[PDB]
């Protein structure tokens, strides 16, 4: 019986192995999320100089928005009016780039609504997630509290509104 | 010659996030603890497992060879089972 | 947690070679190792903390090598003092 | 007038919105450049340790057989011929390319049997776009699935091999 | 006092994969170069609006401006509208 | 790939010729133009750097010397300093 002992011997080495698989993945996969954010850092300044520049092109955030192939037809024209005010869109990874993220969306004087934002916030650590919107205040959007829409805000228009936008 | 293995100890003070840098003075100097630790609850378990007279070590062979001795139930404890 | 179950059964086959031991017994064994490795770790992790004076590892020697020595000759001395503390080091 | 002053600024504008996109793509290129010297770095760290365990599952008789069978999708892919193949099946290697990015290979080592020639069924991935290549199932003499796999043609097999049971295949084996 | 984006180019120059480093001086140097070029095909290609009595700069007014300067032509080629 | 330069054309034209203005396809031949005399310019730069094996003391040499030499909070100053310097002669 000199490899019935042998045979749980190499069983439990295979099991170190996996063990320290499991570390080496977790160095690696900590090391790609050290460039996320160091990339997150770099790239705030310049969507901030890209919001203030926007600021001077009459129709940009609800051109783009609309011209998108997905996010234009939801919009209804009641919408379509108060998003005319729509002078800005942002998207920002909090800080701690894993947890979660957060899509404002910023409104100029119109009577319909008050208020100055629509934000939809999110946190997620990945079995579990969330989701904590703001409540509209319509004065004197089937969206707030998988998800399809702000994946494509994210990642795609964010990322590039002015593809769309021509 | 030490049996336990200094490489995986010394990764699991890294990874265990205990310090970011060690010098491998530590887990040759670890490893060689740990193999002693083993080698007195080993050779007390083992007395215990021709005591109550089998050739097969089981957790009441090691909770008698601990609780026994004193310095090893102020180390390890109670050894509930 | 964590496997030192090929060494608690090698050093077990040195003190009293006639004797297996069972998966309870093992895992109550492997357990005992795991909770001394802890508390010395935490114990030698606030010990690195306390005297931080500049320390000299192998890491910076590596690097001085690579600094200081000919782009080929560096290649060859770093394998060799890598060699040198990698003997026995597993 | 100042109607002159916002029309050029809106020329002006709309370029440095074409620049700060223009840019944003080359710190994006530099970025995910960076992830995949990481993901280099790390193939190059796990190269020896997926190797020694190649090793050890050489003193384990039939490991991968029984792991491939106990993964829920990889195990009722097969029927009986494959199965008694299966026997001979004493190793598995998921490498990818050297550089990241490009491709992996998805070898199925194999020893003796009056059952085919070939000591290895590779099948490897190349992008930048996408094309199957595959070695050719030299049945032997007597003429004789998961072998069908093995065309030069979007993929479940590998997405299943290289990312679950060649990543930690002792999970499934229990 | 250059008009050209000597940052931009510093990035042109790395992103580009032309060199993997840069001195400082580099980026300065290509920005001065391609806007005195500019300065050149600029002075010339709008006196072709006054020599054509027009001063909306067009397709048009350029080639003629480049046709006219000897070394302007061998630099940039053949233009065609 | 190509870049746009435009802002900058525009901004030499309004100095030689202040008061002429240019049609669309116009500025789309003078960035026709930057941008074919950049990659001839670099693509040349590239093979001769590559020729050249004599190393270079750049900045990030420098940078990296005064935190090695330097120690602590002088050279975190220190590094303010020099990388504000260039970041001025960039500009």
């Amino acid at each position: 019986e000199q490899i019935d002992a042998e045979l749980v011997l190499s069983i439990e080495k295979l099991q170190e192995i996996q063990d320290d698989l499991e570390k080496i993945n977790e160095k690696a996969s900590d090391e790609v999320l050290e460039v996320e954010q160091k990339y997150n850092v770099i790239r705030k300044p310049v969507y901030d100089k890209r919001n203030e520049v926007i600021q001077s092109i009459p129709g940009f955030w609800m051109t783009a928005f609309l011209s998108h192939p997905a996010l234009g037809d939801l919009l209804t024209e009641e919408d379509q009016k108060i998003f005319k005010y729509l002078n800005s869109l942002e998207v920002e990874d909090a800080k701690d780039v894993k947890s979660g993220y957060s899509i404002t969306f910023h409104f100029t004087s119109n009577p319909f609504f008050e208020d100055a934002k629509l934000t939809k916030t999110f946190t997620f650590l990945e079995g579990t997630t969330k989701i904590t919107a703001t409540p509209i205040k319509w004065k004197e959007f089937t969206w707030f509290t998988h998800d399809e829409v702000a994946d494509i805000i994210k990642e795609d228009l964010w990322s590039n509104p002015l593809t769309y936008f021509n | 010659g030490l049996q336990f293995p200094v490489g995986r100890i010394a990764r699991f003070l890294k990874a265990g996030k205990y310090a970011e840098r060690v010098g491998a003075g530590a887990p040759v100097y670890l490893a060689a603890v740990l193999e002693y630790l083993a080698a007195e609850v080993l050779e007390l378990a083992g007395n215990a497992a021709r005591d109550n007279k089998k050739t097969r070590i089981v957790p009441r062979h090691i909770q008698l060879a601990v609780r026994n001795d004193e310095e090893l139930s102020k180390l390890l404890g109670d050894v509930t089972i | 947690v964590e496997t030192y179950k090929i060494y608690i059964f090698k050093v077990l086959k040195q003190v009293h070679p006639d004797i297996g031991i069972s998966s309870k017994a093992m895992g109550i064994m492997n357990s005992f190792i795991n909770d001394i490795f802890e508390k010395l770790a935490q114990e030698s992790s606030k010990l690195a903390r306390y005297n931080k004076k500049p320390t000299i590892t192998s890491r910076e020697i590596q690097t001085a090598v690579r600094l200081v020595l000919p782009g080929e000759l560096a290649k060859h001395a770093v394998s060799e003092g890598t060699k040198a503390v990698t003997k026995f080091t597993s």
